[PDB]
RNA sequence: GGGGAUCCCUCGCUCGCUUGUCAAACUCCAAACCCCCCGUCAUCCUAGAAAGUCGGAGUCCGGACUGCUGGGGUA
RNA sequence: CCUGGGGCGGGACGCCCUUGAAAAGAUAUCAAGGGCGCGCAAUGGUUGACUCAAGCGGGUCGGAAACUCGCUGAAGAGUGCAAGAGCAUAAGUCAGCCUGACGUUAUUCAGCAUAGCAGUGGAUGACGAGACGAAAGUCGGCUCUAGCGAACUUUUGAGCC
RNA sequence: GAGUUUGGCGGCCAUAGCGGUAGGGCAACUCCUGUACCCAUCCCGAACACAGCAGAUAAGCCUGCCCGCGUUCCUUACUGUACUGAAGUGUGCGAGCCUUCGGGAACUCUGGAUCGCUGCCAAGCUCA
């Protein structure tokens, strides 16, 4: 399915309907300095590592389309609950 | 007030295929009618004509008033003011087909254009059929206020003198 | 297997009689009820909004308040008291 | 067309083609009185109507035939007559006590500059509060009756008699 | 497969063939026998079952065959009119592992008849009443229910 | 549309008026039970109605008769 | 794990509709019919204007295969996809303008008859902003009921601690 | 002040629908006449809209009638039948069915009616 790249909607921050550009959200790299990373490094030793030797699970048949809406006026972005589609495109 | 007046006269050209031939047909129909024509759209794709759903196929124009009267006089001229009984509908309407748009003065045959035929149908109503056409209080006309075939033929004889064989 | 949707077993519960299908009489949608009045719940299937659960179809509720267009009703269901929200299109005053 | 027991016949007013029940429901959801404006070919008519379980009830009613007493001799079925009838209805309802309502045109087409909107502007200018947007009003020249410049020299007196009837009706209801 | 299997009525009806699959076609071909056009037969007897039962299409066909043979032999080819009133509408199914998923497969059709319901009606003239009665008794011998013949018209014509 | 050049004529389905039959998953109809609410009588109730709070559990192998043609099943 | 022993087969192991189910509600089985793990910036919102399926008659090698005219036509169509329900001056078709397929938040349902998860219906709530429309209104997606997931962890957004 | 005609908004939503027949418009409505204008046609002043001198009740509308299909209600027969609540040391090899007390159809049939009733307002009128 297609969603427009830019459309007029409500900005929660400036509290008005302005034009907003839609951007697909890319998952970031997990920090190596997080508390879970430090706990993993601390619990690594000889033997089973507990939950840190878990293999990542499976996948749902379709993933949600992670979208982020940036107000064109205040340049702040908000992200809303998103739909779930096999094929996603931007209308231009 | 029971004169079967002419409600409208419709001229339709069923080309059957869109494009430059359709444009030429609509232009010649506009020339011969003196009024903008409208493109008829197919409703079911069919490989016979290879057309798809909602594709322009033909054209038609509706004429009301003295324009319709004059064009009807012309078309009755091309049919030599002749129209047989079987042409008539069960309710006073007629239609007949012609082939040579060159029969209407003011337009010239073109080798590229060819010759396109068309059907003209005049609908004979009675003075007061607005009851079913208006928006507020729109009731269907009773069966005793419609127009019969012999009433329509008598009207045609007494109005344009179109004998029915 | 059998589902647990709201519209479970509603084939005849949410039917209209043959000669009342279509737009319902609009007088039933602008009727006002007083506090403590007893009203029947007779769901109109054509009004797809404001409709209580069909389990309360045929029950008499007591009007305890209003939440805009809709009325709040105290309705007995077995041994519990339920607060049911209903537009007046599905409601009907009890006659004494 | 009752074919049998399974056939469904519409409501009587819909069968007569005099009411839109979807519009009627939308207007009754206001819980405000309806300023019902209906126009015939020869005159225009305005009513103030409230719903009852037994039927509709009318509080106030002005017709174009009432302008003759105030001194109108033009056609009752045009813009000037519609505006005068609207002003008379609004002033009369203000006299009676009702001062609010929502415009109800029924099946009438919504066209800018219509006699319905001339009556609406008359009701508004009578002080009868009613929500609206000015862009649907007729031009003031043809509310005064500038259409008399078209074919009729007899109707060339429409603006002056318009003003005279307006002042007389204001005197009557003020 | 004895008729005692699908004989007692213990269940709801099973007739909506669009929600089932693959019903074998009925063995009964004709339902009107003898002289179909004439209606001015004075005597008119019928066979009524006296129990609530289900009659299979094969039993119906056997009774029809025996009655038709007897009538054609006695009264002639067009000396009678015979009407089989009931159609096999119920679908008979069978459980063909054991009792897990025991809902059966459709094996035939049957007519679910009520007490005092007419099964066959035979119209004949005055002199053929005993032959029709004897043939209809033979037909009733093939049905899975006790039966009785009743005179519908021509009671005063017989006695 | 099935059968042996003027489609020279034979005719199954399809659509109606009558006969004969049907339906869990059909309904133009339509009970008896039953359910909510109102009043009434009746019974209980200040020797404490309805409601609320708290303490202690057992129990989640059941079975039978009489009906529901209960469902499934040849039973 | 369920399972007319277990196994093989299958999933009646999550969600939604009809029947079973005995005209309130509830109601089991490896009971019957089944369906869903989606699609759609339009196939969505609103306003205006229209009315569909299918027959009958008229119209040119435009054939009983097109398009058009007239009559009948409460729906026999369409409404994205199971089933059921709803809808005709429309909840359908076309066209104009649009993005309410909006941020936050309270109740109660009936949300799962529920004491009890995530989550959903609300839609009539409220706050703040809008689209269409004379206004009334309608819009918290697609006419209603399926299309989905705790804790921990990571990543992303706004501002704070 | 009571009633009639017409118009507007409605309620119940066929007892109102579909069909046939005969009458009317002084006012009202309507059909009807045009397209300077406001507004409009995927083309068409057909519609909508505006402005309206005539003609016309042939239509819409109204009144009377018609049982013709549809609907609703009543009546007789079916019939206290079908079905069913409670109870039963009544009964059947059995699937089942029976008696009593209490409720009680549907269809069809005999004969009728039903071709709407009705609320508010306004305007013309008909008054003691």
């Amino acid at each position: 399915m297609k969603i427009p790249k830019r459309f007029r909607t409500y900005c929660p921050f400036c509290k008005t309907h302005n034009e907003v550009v839609v951007e697909r959200v890319k998952k970031g790299q997990a920090s190596s300095m997080t508390h879970i990373a430090r706990q993993k490094k601390r619990q690594e030793g000889i033997g089973n590592s507990g939950k840190f030797s878990k293999v990542p699970g499976g996948d749902k048949p379709t993933k949600r389309i992670w979208l982020r809406y940036r107000c064109t006026v205040c340049k702040k972005a908000h992200q809303r609950p998103c739909f779930r589609a096999k094929k996603f495109e931007f209308k231009e | 007030m029971r004169t079967p007046i002419v409600e409208k006269v419709i001229v339709h050209m069923g080309v059957g295929e869109s494009g430059q031939h359709l444009v030429n047909a609509e232009d010649i129909l506009r020339n011969i009618t003196g009024q903008e024509v409208v493109r008829c759209f197919a409703k079911r794709t069919l490989p016979a004509f290879s057309i798809k759903k909602n594709e322009p196929i033909g054209c038609k124009v509706t004429l009301r008033g003295q324009k319709a009267q004059e064009f009807l006089e012309t078309a009755l001229g091309i049919v030599e003011k002749t129209l047989n009984r079987s042409q008539f509908d069960s309710f006073g309407n007629v239609s007949f087909g012609i082939e040579e748009h060159t029969d209407f003065p003011g337009m010239r045959y073109d080798p590229n254009i060819g010759v396109f035929g068309m059907d003209v149908t005049v609908v004979l109503k009675r003075p007061g059929e607005r009851i079913c056409k208006r928006r507020i209080a729109a009731r269907k006309i009773p069966a005793g206020h419609r127009v019969t075939v012999d009433d329509a033929i008598a009207f045609l004889n007494e109005s344009y003198g179109v004998e029915v064989m | 297997t059998n589902s647990h949707g709201e519209k479970r077993c509603t084939r005849y519960k949410l039917q209209k009689t043959v000669r009342e299908r279509g737009i319902s009489p609009v007088s039933r949608a602008i009727q006002e009820f007083e506090e403590g009045q007893m009203v029947h719940i007779d769901i109109d299937p054509s009004v797809q909004k404001g409709m209580p659960n069909p389990k309360f179809q045929g029950s008499t509720g007591k009007v305890i308040g209003q939440r805009g267009r809709s009325y709040v009703l105290e309705v007995r269901s077995g041994n519990a008291m339920k607060e049911v929200f209903s537009l007046p299109q599905h409601l009907k005053p009890q006659k004494y | 067309m009752a074919t049998g027991p399974r056939y469904k016949v519409p409501f009587r007013r819909r069968r007569e083609g005099r009411t839109n029940y979807h519009l009627r429901l939308k207007l009754l959801l206001s819980r405000q009185d309806r300023v019902v404006v209906r126009k015939s070919s020869r005159n225009v008519q305005i009513q103030l109507i409230a719903p009852t379980p037994d039927g509709d009830i009318t509080y106030s009613s002005a017709v174009s035939n009432e302008l003759a007493k105030y001194g109108y001799t033009g056609a009752t079925g045009n813009t000037t007559a519609a505006y005068l009838t609207g002003l008379l209805f609004g002033l009369k309802s203000l006299q009676k006590g009702y001062e609010g309502g929502i415009l109800d045109i029924g099946l009438q087409a919504s066209s800018a500059g219509s006699r319905v909107y001339a009556a609406l502007k008359g009701v508004v200018d009578s002080g009868f509060e009613i929500p609206c947007s000015p862009e649907v009003f007729p031009p003031d020249e043809r509310i005064r009756g500038e259409h008399i410049a078209g074919y009729r020299e007899e109707s060339s007196d429409l603006p002056e008699q318009f003003e005279a009837t307006k002042e007389k009706i204001f005197a009557e209801f003020s | 497969k004895p008729g005692s299997m699908y004989r007692n009525v213990r269940q709801r009806s099973f007739t909506r063939r669009k929600y089932m699959g693959g019903v074998p076609g009925s063995q009964v071909i004709h339902y009107d026998m003898g002289d179909k056009a004439n209606t001015s037969f004075p005597v008119k007897i019928s066979l009524i079952v006296e129990e609530k039962c289900q009659i299979r299409h094969t039993a119906l066909e056997a009774a029809r065959i025996t009655a038709n043979r007897h009538l054609v032999a006695d009264t002639g080819k067009m000396g009678f009119y015979m009407k089989l009133r009931v159609y096999p509408h119920e679908v008979i199914r069978e459980n063909k592992s054991g009792m897990r998923r025991a809902f059966g497969k459709n094996v035939g059709t049957a007519a679910r008849v009520k007490p005092m319901q007419k099964i066959f009606t035979v119209a004949v003239e005055k002199q053929n009443f005993k032959a029709a009665k004897e043939a209809l008794w033979h037909a009733g011998q093939k049905l899975p229910t006790p039966c009785r013949i009743v005179v519908d018209e021509g009671a005063e014509l017989v006695q």
